[PDB]
């Protein structure tokens, strides 16, 4: 079997700099059997380049494709705001094969999150479920880690998060985990804390509360 | 002018069957490689099925013995008939015209399935209260299916500053989002907020009020 | 006298797949041990008579098909195959008698930067029939416009080359094929294995 890999899996750039998208194979391949898609958010796929470094039509020239044997790159010259999406290659063995895909970000200097945390209402309380919520706010880059404590115990396998798009006005993403307990399990701890992570904190930053105050 | 519509997509429980529909115009479904691609929310493309002029057939493995492509040469349409469906089956499906060495130059605008056997359920509401600079609320719109809800705040007054996340898929089969908006502190003991949750699968609509919390 | 094996198996070149050779082999005596006694062969499956059972047997008619694909391919030439070669380029009947030899030809057929005479068809409208050879490089017509032998939108060149370089992986790289079938016609005999 072949295998693709895309890397990196998070291009972060400015508009007009020149983006390089790496696709690599798992064993030497023909460079007509490699082909490359656009995905804009929201939108289905549209091909860029076949045959490695053929241009598909009407692709502007910005676009160009290289390579051959295991290692194949895309390069966008100039970036352009409506560039910055995701990008899949493919491979055509017997049948189709898509890489995982690139994402092309804005770049923007650092920004921390500011925190929140939110204690469950009384209303779902009385339901028998708690639910903890923890909100990052417009930060950027997108990696942050959300750690929850419960009674300085570390929470695992109990929380769900969510991320927002890369925002149109700051550039910014924000993020909101929420832990889950069953109200008897609720009721048996006090503290309760996510502890955040991230590359604008020069330390973890965390906000908590006690259960009842 | 070239087009690959398609249809189809909508509610099946686990274990059923549904079949897509693929209706092309500016070229000839049975003079091509047509494909089926994929797409789980949140993850990449993945190819399906093949269907040569010539009336072979190739599958990926996960969908191998439960779908079938096929075609109407009349009807100018491509089929897939998806059998013994799963939760992961879940996703928008996308056909699209193949030329292999030139690439997948035509695609469709896909048409979305969902595998599940949770039943249509309305959301529940719960306030997210700011602590007693900026200072942010919310609303959890908890426990409903299927996608998807809006929510707005201050009945579209009210958009600086908002955040609607993306829902999450908990264990029981019902999503779940949060949408929260960031206001400056002073504004707490002077500005109402309401969010105002919709969920058309059920006509629910919900205003839910949300105040800081008083001891 | 021999049967002429050898101006096959060691030709300095083959054909592509797609305009497939046939070598009619007819009254001659032919030995079948120095082939299956090489081991130059990577491929070498037998259908419906064993291949040292051959040198027992008398045949009409030896015919020795020859061409050039890909590794990945060679799997398709068998009987009850499907694929761009079996469907379009070489087909092997559901009953064939014969045998399939094929061997990795990466030293004679690649050249650095891509040799890129080797050509299979890729566009074709229906299945092609056992043993049909079809030669023709009309450019195929994808939709309901006629091309009139120009390319373009829906108007596609049929034919597509291998490219073989000698760094590909040998799934890519070129694997010489010969096609053994013996038909048993019925006519006095020619061919015996001796
Ligand atoms: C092909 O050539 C080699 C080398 O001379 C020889 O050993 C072999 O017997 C030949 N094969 C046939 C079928 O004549
Ligand atoms: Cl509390
Ligand atoms: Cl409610
Ligand atoms: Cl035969
Ligand atoms: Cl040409």
């Amino acid at each position: 079997d072949i295998q693709m890999t895309q890397s990196p899996g998070t291009l972060s750039l400015s508009p007009g700099e020149r983006a390089t998208l790496s696709c690599r194979a798992s064993q030497s391949v023909s460079s007509s059997s490699l082909a490359w898609y656009q995905q804009k958010h929201g939108q289905a796929p549209r091909l860029l380049i076949y045959g490695t470094s053929s241009r598909a039509t009407g692709i502007p020239d910005r676009f160009s494709g290289s390579g051959s044997g295991t290692d194949f790159t895309l390069t966008i010259s100039g970036l352009e705001p409506e560039d910055f999406a995701v990008y899949y290659c493919q491979q055509y063995g017997s049948s189709p094969l898509f890489g995982g895909g690139t994402k092309v970000e804005i770049k923007r200097t650092v920004a921390a999150p500011s925190v929140f945390i939110f204690p469950p209402s009384d209303e779902q309380l009385k339901s028998g479920t708690a639910s903890v919520v923890c909100l990052l706010n417009n930060f950027y880059p997108r990696e942050a880690k959300v750690q929850w404590k419960v009674d300085n115990a570390l929470q695992s396998g109990n929380s769900q998060e969510s991320v927002t798009e890369q925002d149109s006005k700051d550039s910014t993403y924000s993020l909101s985990s929420t832990l889950t307990l069953s109200k008897a399990d609720y009721e048996k701890h006090k503290v309760y804390a996510c502890e955040v992570t991230h590359q604008g904190l020069s330390s973890p930053v965390t906000k908590s509360f006690n259960r009842g105050e | 002018e070239v087009q690959l519509l398609e249809s189809g997509g909508g509610l099946v429980q686990p274990g059923g069957s549904l079949r897509l529909s693929c209706a092309a115009s500016g070229l000839t479904v049975r003079s091509n490689y047509m494909n089926w691609v994929r797409q789980a929310p949140g993850k990449g493309l993945e190819w399906v099925s093949l269907i040569y002029s010539g009336g072979s057939t190739f599958y990926a493995d996960s969908v191998k013995g439960r779908f079938t492509i096929s075609r109407h040469d009349s009807k100018n349409t491509l089929y897939l008939q998806m059998n013994s469906l799963r939760a992961e089956d879940t996703a928008v499906y996308y056909c699209a015209r193949d030329l292999v060495v030139y690439g997948m130059d035509v695609w469709g605008q896909g048409t979305t399935v969902t595998v599940s056997s949770a039943s249509t359920k309305g959301p529940s509401v719960f306030p997210l209260a700011p602590s007693s600079g900026t200072a942010a609320l919310g609303c959890l719109v908890k426990d409903y299916f299927p996608e998807p809800v809006t929510v707005s705040w201050n009945s579209g007054a009210l958009t600086s500053g908002v955040h609607t996340f993306p829902a999450v898929l908990q264990s029981s089969g019902l999503y779940s989002l949060s949408s929260v908006v960031t206001v400056p502190s002073s504004s707490l003991g002077t500005q109402t907020y309401i969010c105002n949750v919709n969920h058309k699968p059920s006509n629910t609509k919900v205003d839910k009020k949300v105040e800081p919390k008083s001891c | 006298n021999l049967c002429p094996f050898g101006e096959v198996f060691n030709a300095t070149r083959f054909a592509s797949v797609y305009a497939w050779n046939r070598k009619r082999i007819s009254n001659c005596v032919a030995d079948y041990s120095v082939l299956y006694n090489s081991a130059s062969f990577s491929t070498f499956k037998c259908y419906g008579v064993s291949p040292t059972k051959l040198n027992d047997l008398c045949f009409t008619n030896v015919y020795a098909d020859s061409f050039v694909i890909r590794g990945d391919e060679v799997r398709q030439i068998a009987p009850g195959q499907t694929g761009n070669i079996a469907d379009y380029n070489y087909k092997l009947p559901d009953d064939f008698t014969g045998c399939v030899i094929a061997w990795n030809s990466n030293n004679l057929d690649s050249k650095v930067g891509g040799n890129y005479n080797y050509l299979y068809r890729l566009f074709r409208k229906s299945n092609l029939k056992p043993f049909e050879r079809d030669i023709s490089t009309e450019i195929y017509q994808a939709g309901s416009t006629p091309c009139n032998g120009v390319k373009g939108f829906n108007c596609y060149f049929p034919l597509q080359s291998y490219g073989f370089q000698p760094t590909y992986g040998v799934g890519y790289q070129p694997y010489r094929v010969v096609v053994l079938s013996f038909e048993l016609l019925h006519a006095p005999a020619t061919v015996c294995g001796k």
